[PDB]
């Protein structure tokens, strides 16, 4: 092609810059918009292509990239899905098989179309039909469809939280914040004990008025006592009114993620478009009493010192600041890489198992954790290795170095100020 | 009682996951601080007041044998280093073990800072290897 | 023996006993000389080719197989969704002995290199170099007496012990050893029937094997004290 | 069993250091929670598992591992027991034999 | 293992398309980088901020016998020098080959900057030629 | 931590569409404002009030080496700007790249101000230009 010795393309819509950290979101959302289980997006209008701005896929991703700097990129997952029809069709199946099935002029119309699925060999056993008729998986299908005025349909989530996060995490590891479309009780309850036997944070939001109420947490039973009571260091739990059908937990997710681990504090965090806690009663912000409420719960909430909106403290169910739990995630990952990188691009030799060998490896844990110790994460540190001249020869036919060891110490910010003073004539 | 034997050959040295080998006969290692501790000012009256200096930096030279094959290690290292922009790192950690605790210290964030001079002979020359860090951290197994 | 798979029932099952996929039968029959390596486009292209040219150009028992990587090739996939293994399937190809191509998070690295006898390629190959130094120097040894003998005494005894122990101090310089021991008979006891033959035998030696490094298990903690 | 290439366990809680020398510690205590006439341990939790915390046996434990560098181990010993019953029944005996009893 | 031997014979030297033979009995090579490549800068409070020199010129010291006839040609090439326009190139190479590999430098554009002196007894004295370089490149044979 | 690494070598200046190249040894870059920010006031009685200056003229000194050839183009570009008429444009912005961010102002319709002295001796001396600035600007990366 002919290309002009010196191109220019102008434009008038102003733009914004992005920036690169530790970290990146996934909304798991009830869909049936894509076939796949995991897909990736980079901008708003990308994602308004696939949904539309009345779906909560849409919301969560709008107030994500609402805050500055952008976040790089959005993943979003799909739920498992079963249909049902009734009487005040098309049924599709993975891989774009669809097939579509009709009666003439309800049981005997449902058993009508079961049937016609039944006896169908090319898209029957992907999908199974019961008798109301409901639809669900079958076999390998992971995906499946129901669409069509004398019949009706109906969708609703098929799967428990367990299954749902096993199903994604089989098909894309690359993610570190995950939040929720659903709130119900039990599943946020679930959700929040798998990701504890992960490295992940699990941001949720919540609105139920019971909590506002009460100081004691051993009567408390609503789902923030409940996730404090179980010592959920990575569930953040956030309470605000307009939880009921918006997602601000990915607002507060984009405050900090595009940043470096381990080097900022959540607290006092400004969010851009976000209001106050409101009373559902009387739209007025929380009195004192509410936020002490509140506050035993280890659960977040917006405050106002006067005139702005600031989430306060920033700390998990568990007690631990979201800090440190980021921090340590991002230390753990950087020990890993740095390791893997010595001991690949071994390319036409050994890394001997004596002490020669020993240090080399010593060297490059004292280099990782003097990288944390510079972000002011850290202040000190310590590391111990095993004599070459006292390792059981098991280990060395299996080539594996165990008994490693280190220890830090952390450095702490500020977040509040204590003030007294007096006036006199004299 | 004596105290512990010392052993050249039970001392490794290691930097940016490498390990420095082929001691030269003597003399193959030395750590020094650039500044001292205290500065003591007199007055005229005979006064003193101590000032105390933050610069800890330090330079470690390390001395090796003429065809040691270390010294073909370091060249193609500081190669790399010469085509690096300047956002990248080029600092490591300069660890040294010994067994016997006759060394008491360790370069925190140290780089390469001098080539060696070059001679030859009837015999052999050893080649030295100039290092910086920024804290020679002093340390002790404590009593 | 160098070859690949993409049978994906080795994918699953712990239980070696009862398996009997292709991987599973390697292992039964304890076959150390046999390299298999899984992968999804094993059906109709050949990566162990390139496995193998990963480590042929160098010197014999002076590397570890493990860890490798390879230009231009992709890691193993599940055949029904194109993503990488889960680590049961790991396991699982692990229980038969049979590699595979592992990520460690964004590059990917075959893991181990081990035959399906459980022993590393790297002391088989070193053996084997071993055995053909040994057999060329000795050969070297015996060729060139052009015009001379080596005489049925211990003077001709001892010329032998001197080439075997050279040819075995040049694998212990390699690091592939780290000490061996001769042994020899001597001529005053050797039985007539081989000085007739004119052949030397009880000849035997020892080694022992240096180790390499792949894998690392690491703990710590953190505090404000 | 499949093991990642490098494999790190960070944890929040702070550790100390133990220490070797001449002479163990043993306890003599009553107690019938065990069978065996001596048992060791080598950390206050596994002592925490055996014994409750109102038990002497269980003081005698938080108080030698409150000193640093710990004690690498502690023993237990068990005193004969005597048992008696009144009006205001299981039966047990070595090796696990069991016998309930009712009028 | 052990590492390669060194051997004064098999060293030779060249530029200017001639070769240069006759070494003395002691120290007749030399080679020097003129700065080091990192200057630190230490500030009142300890921080520290690191300067890389962008000087990489060095010098090549030669030394001969008394008697060698590369004396000669050495004197006769620097005659013809003088007698140049200044826009006539009088650098060139100078290579340095050593199986052995303890040499790991050569110079790129080397011009001859000194004369040696003159010195008779009832012995023989060496005499010292001294060359530049724009760049003295070490390299290595990657491992 | 320590702070970013100044490197002479990756300084870059331009202005008319030209590369300026071959920095002196020492000393060749200068920035600086002609005028202070504010100017204070004080009363007899002590009072205090500011006067905020709108002069944001500066000066920009580059020196070169004596044989550098950026020296022709420059008087090349003088040259012609004296055979121009008074209404057609002689300023440009004087651009500083700087990837160690150890400069922190560019020259805003910067215009050529003054000519080298030329002096010559056994050695080489350096030739300084000065050019003007319609106004300085300082400008950082937001932290």
């Amino acid at each position: 092609m002919w290309n002009p010795i010196v191109n220019v393309d102008i434009t008038l819509n102003t733009a914004g810059t992005t920036r690169e950290g530790f970290g990146l979101p996934l909304f798991l959302a009830s869909t049936d918009n894509f076939e796949e289980r995991v897909r990736g997006y980079t901008s708003l209008t990308e994602v308004a292509e696939d949904f539309d701005e009345n779906t909560a896929a849409y919301k969560a991703a709008k107030q994500l990239w609402s805050q500055t700097p952008k976040v790089t990129q959005l993943y979003i997952g799909r739920r498992a899905m079963q249909y049902t029809v009734s009487i005040p069709i098309t049924v599709a199946a993975g891989g774009g098989i669809s097939q579509p099935y009709q009666y003439t002029a309800a049981e005997n119309v449902l058993q009508q179309f079961k049937t016609q699925i039944e006896a169908d060999p090319t898209i029957k056993d992907k999908v199974s039909v019961n008798v109301t008729m409901i639809i669900t998986k079958a076999g390998d299908n992971d995906f499946v469809k129901v669409t069509t005025q004398t019949v009706y349909i109906a969708s609703t989530t098929a799967d428990t939280a367990s299954t749902a996060l096993a199903a994604i995490e089989a098909y894309s590891t690359d993610w570190y914040f995950i939040a929720a479309e659903d709130r119900t009780q039990q599943f946020v309850l679930a959700m929040a004990s798998e990701i504890q036997a992960r490295k992940k944070i699990f941001f949720t939001a919540n609105s139920d008025v019971t909590a506002l109420q009460g100081t004691e947490l051993a009567s408390a039973n609503d789902v923030p006592a409940q996730l404090a009571k179980n010592m959920y260091t990575r569930t953040v739990c956030l309470w605000h009114h307009a939880a009921a059908e918006d997602y601000p937990e990915m607002a507060y997710i984009a405050y900090g993620a595009p940043y470096d681990a381990g080097s900022i504090a959540w607290g006092n965090a400004q969010l851009t478009g976000v209001a106050a806690s409101l009373q559902p009663s009387n739209q007025r912000p929380l009195t004192s009493i509410q936020k002490s409420a509140l506050d035993v719960r280890h659960c977040n909430f917006i405050d106002l010192d006067g005139g702005v909106p600031v989430v306060r403290r920033g700390i998990t169910s568990g007690g631990e600041w979201i800090d440190i739990v980021r921090g340590v995630d991002w230390l753990e990952s950087d020990l890993k890489t740095s390791l893997r990188d010595l001991l690949i691009n071994q390319k036409g030799g050994k890394i001997t198992y004596d002490d020669t060998g020993i240090t080399r490896i010593r060297q490059v844990i004292e280099t990782s954790l003097q990288r944390a110790v510079n972000r002011n994460f850290l202040s000190s540190y310590t590391v111990n290795v095993p004599k070459a001249s006292q390792v059981a020869l098991a280990d060395k036919k299996a080539r594996i170095l165990k008994d490693v060891t280190f220890a830090g110490i952390l450095a702490g910010a500020i977040l509040d100020v204590d003030l007294k003073g007096t006036v006199a004539y004299e | 009682a004596m105290y512990q034997q010392y052993s050249p050959k039970d001392v490794v040295c290691s930097w940016n996951g490498i390990a420095i080998e082929g001691f030269a006969p003597d003399s193959f290692l030395r750590l020094q601080r650039t500044s001292p501790l205290v500065t003591p000012v007199v007055g005229a009256g005979g006064q003193v007041a101590l000032t105390r200096n933050a610069d800890k930096t330090g330079t470690i030279e390390i001395e090796l044998m003429q065809t040691s094959l270390s010294n073909q290690m370091l060249s193609a290292i500081q190669a790399k280093q010469d085509n690096m922009e300047l956002e990248e790192d080029i600092s490591s950690n300069f660890v040294i073990y010994d067994p016997s605790g006759s060394v008491l210290a360790t370069g925190i964030n140290a780089w390469l800072q001098e080539l060696p001079q070059i001679e030859l002979g009837r015999d052999q020359n050893s080649k030295t290897w100039i290092f910086g860090c920024e804290k020679l951290d002093y340390t002790s197994t404590i009593p």
